[PDB]
């Protein structure tokens, strides 16, 4: 929900 | 002069600048001499020359270290262990489970008729039946499964495939009667139906109860880095060309907004949700699908006022819908909506826990409400009565780590996958009963190359610069002495309410074993570890708290003789790259090695690319005069220190040439600016570039990372 930068 | 130098030259544009409004200064003109590197690799010879020269330079330095090969072979041998998920019950009367025999590029999907599951995941192998082998899709095993949902009838399986790791995908459909066969040659997806749904950037698929079709979100047709614009909701009828799919929602006025739909388990009610940023706030509408033809001719009713709260469907009982929502409850709660009395609003079923973030709510065994809480940086499973909300007790409360819970409302049992820094994955079965339930160990992941009993994870608290108590996990060999000699690998994120949970990584335990190292996970502000208020203390004008927490963790490890002051390595990805580049800028003397993966680094220009504008809720709006002032103070691209008080640590940046999630321009520009600011090192700054990641690629990247840390901190491999 959103597009998040992770890893 | 260092033997590895000099750096590849990078063209500067000394005239390229943007003026920003500032509350303090009126306006600030910022120069960006690497602005040309914002042009995608595909569209610019300059960007191509930079990538190619920087790639070869990094590859030369990394491959010159014999420990690079030593690490690759160590990782490859140790990673050859069987991996699997919990069993997942589906509407075709099979359990489905992910399996990897050890060194396959991608996880395969297997299945077994319910009642025959005692025959799977043995010494002999996965057992059951092969359903879907993603490795067949591409030659190199780079095409990955991005998601799947079985139709309610159990006859159809909708699934997402991204070609070339690109974060665009197509959605395909196959019959559950059409499993992959072991005889199939690679390069093709045999047995699939003609359905091809292109122009999808995220997998959210919701079948109608009639199994005739599914809702999905897509974009206009399009490697590039322009903003993600004009998200639309479509309904695809099974067997039709995508050109026939009916438009359900567009909002031409707000092209940056992301939109999707979810159906209640019964298939009767559809929830529309739009988000305008990364915050947990939505514009939300409900339609009764029994009153509407599918299309733009539907009677949408408002669930709540827009942009106050997020709403996720957790169940339904006729007209009553169960929601997990943060409405006037930042740590989330469970509330009921009656679609028959939409003006009466939401009724609280499970009150907010003021000291615990509610991660998921799901219904099991008809009327058991299972809540997963994040408290003290780990998962808790609470059972509630669905009808009253009354507490029925805890289960698995002895296990401190994370859980994936599997099972549906109609199933009397669940499968729970438990993992931690030290547990690679135990699948428990829990069977609900009349008064009390039954817990059994189903299957555990076993690692033949490693003795987990050699390792421990410590739980400590340390004070930050402002005196805030921060929790930290410390994984190490039991027999490493706290005599201030050990190297550290310290990993952080700090943002977007994402908790750093106990998480199994064999690679990190091998780092601890081979280098007699400690693996440190400070639960810094920006995450959800201590609830949503932990995020709020680590965002916007308080982002500096995140860096101070991380720095204070390093100083605490040195002060308490866990770690040599001369052997601190830090690591971070995406938002975690704000962390590593800011900390490198603000206390370079603390760090001996900095690993940045897919870093967000230009805190002024982030909104201009792909999904960056959504992150304004986290970082602030750089084009807002008040926000500009606190962003500019830490923006790592703009705060590289002068040489002199500063010996810059060795630094390795990982990125792809094309990446939709974080535009590689952040890494491109920062690497150029660092090389330019520190042209003679003495510690090298390198860009490692790759032209649903494969096992091979993950290990080759891990081998570069570990061998580079080893070289930069003077470590000998003690195999
Ligand atoms: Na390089
Ligand atoms: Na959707
Ligand atoms: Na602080
Ligand atoms: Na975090
Ligand atoms: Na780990
Ligand atoms: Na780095």
């Amino acid at each position: 929900i959103g597009v998040i930068g992770s890893v | 002069f260092p033997g590895w130098g000099p750096y590849p030259p990078v063209e500067r544009d000394e005239t390229s600048a943007i003026t920003y409004s500032s509350k303090l200064h009126g306006s600030v003109t910022v120069r960006d001499p690497y602005s040309q590197l914002e042009v995608p690799f595909e569209d610019s010879e300059e960007t191509k020359a930079f990538v190619h020269s920087q790639r070869k330079f990094a590859r030369t330095y990394l491959d010159e270290n014999p420990d690079r090969e030593a690490w690759l072979e160590t990782l490859k041998k140790s990673w050859n262990y069987r991996r699997f998920s919990a069993l997942k019950p589906e509407s075709d009367g099979h359990y489905y489970f992910e399996y990897n025999d050890g060194l396959q590029s991608q996880l395969s999907l297997y299945r077994v008729r319910m009642g025959e599951e005692d025959t799977v995941l043995t010494e002999s192998g996965p057992g059951g039946e092969l359903f879907f082998n993603p490795n067949l899709l591409s030659l190199d095993g780079n095409a990955a499964l991005t998601g799947f949902v079985m139709s309610p009838c159990g006859n159809y399986w909708a699934y997402g495939v991204s070609e070339h790791g690109s974060d665009w995908m197509s959605i395909y459909v196959r019959k559950t009667s059409s499993p992959h066969l072991p005889s199939q040659e690679r390069g093709k997806d045999p047995g699939r139906m003609n359905d091809k749904i292109r122009h999808v950037r995220f997998f959210i698929v919701s079948w109608t109860s009639d199994s005739k079709g599914f809702f999905y979100s897509r974009y206009p047709p399009e490697k590039g880095n322009a903003p993600a614009m004009n998200c639309m909701v479509y309904y695809h009828r099974i067997g039709e060309d995508q050109e026939s799919d009916v438009l359900v929602h567009e909002d031409p006025e707000h092209p940056f907004w992301i939109s999707s739909v979810q159906l209640t388990p019964s298939g009767r009610y559809i929830l529309f949700a739009a988000s305008r940023d990364a915050s947990h706030t939505q514009l939300v509408k409900i339609a009764d699908l029994h009153e509407n033809d599918i299309g733009t001719n539907m009677k949408w009713k408002n669930l709540h006022d827009p942009w106050e709260a997020r709403f996720t469907i957790v169940g339904d009982e006729g007209s009553k819908i169960y929601f997990m929502t943060n409405l006037k409850a930042k740590n989330y709660k469970v509330a009921t909506f009656d679609a028959n009395h939409p003006d009466e609003g939401l009724t609280t079923l499970i009150a907010e826990d003021p000291n615990a973030f509610l991660v998921s709510a799901s219904i099991h065994a008809q009327d058991k409400l299972l809540l997963v809480y994040l408290r003290n940086a780990s998962h808790e499973i609470h059972i509630r009565d669905l009808t009253t909300g009354k507490p029925l007790g805890r289960i698995f409360e002895d296990l401190l780590g994370q859980f994936m819970v599997s099972g549906r409302r109609q199933d009397n049992d669940i499968f729970v996958l438990f993992s931690s820094f030290l547990s690679p994955g135990t699948v428990y079965r829990y069977t609900f009963g009349e008064e009390k339930g039954y817990r059994s160990l189903f299957r555990a992941i076993s690692i033949p190359g490693l003795n987990l009993d050699d390792f421990m994870t410590e739980s400590v608290f340390y004070p930050s610069k402002d005196g805030t108590s921060v929790h930290m996990f410390i994984t190490r060999p039991k027999d490493v002495l706290l005599d201030g000699t050990s190297p550290v690998l310290q990993y952080g994120y700090g943002g977007f309410s994402l908790a750093m949970l106990p998480t199994f990584s064999l690679s990190t335990l091998l780092f601890c074993k081979i280098y007699r190292a400690i693996y440190a996970i400070p639960n810094i502000r920006g995450g959800s570890e201590y609830g949503e208020s932990w995020h709020r203390e680590g965002m916007l004008d308080k982002k500096q708290n995140v860096f101070d927490d991380f720095n204070a963790a390093t100083e605490w490890l040195i002060a308490n003789k866990y770690a040599s002051k001369d052997r601190i390595a830090i690591r971070g990805g995406a938002n975690g790259g704000v962390l590593t580049t800011a900390c490198a800028n603000q206390a370079p003397g603390l760090y001996r090695c900095v690993i940045t993966i897919e870093g967000i680094i230009d805190m002024l220009r982030f909104p201009k690319f792909t999904f960056g504008a959504s992150w304004r809720s986290e970082y602030g709006d750089p084009e807002d005069p008040e926000d500009f002032d606190f962003i500019f103070k830490y923006s790592p691209y703009h705060n590289i220190p002068p040489p002199g008080d500063t010996v810059m640590p060795a630094m390795l940046f990982f990125t792809a040439a094309y990446d939709d999630r974080v535009s590689p321009l952040h890494t491109f520009k920062h690497v150029a600016a660092l090389q330019h600011n520190f042209p003679k090192g003495p510690n090298p700054c390198l860009m490692r570039i790759d032209l649903g990641k494969s096992t091979q690629e993950m290990l080759e990247e891990t081998a570069d990372e570990y061998s580079f840390i080893g070289k930069s901190m003077g470590l000998t491999m003690q195999t």
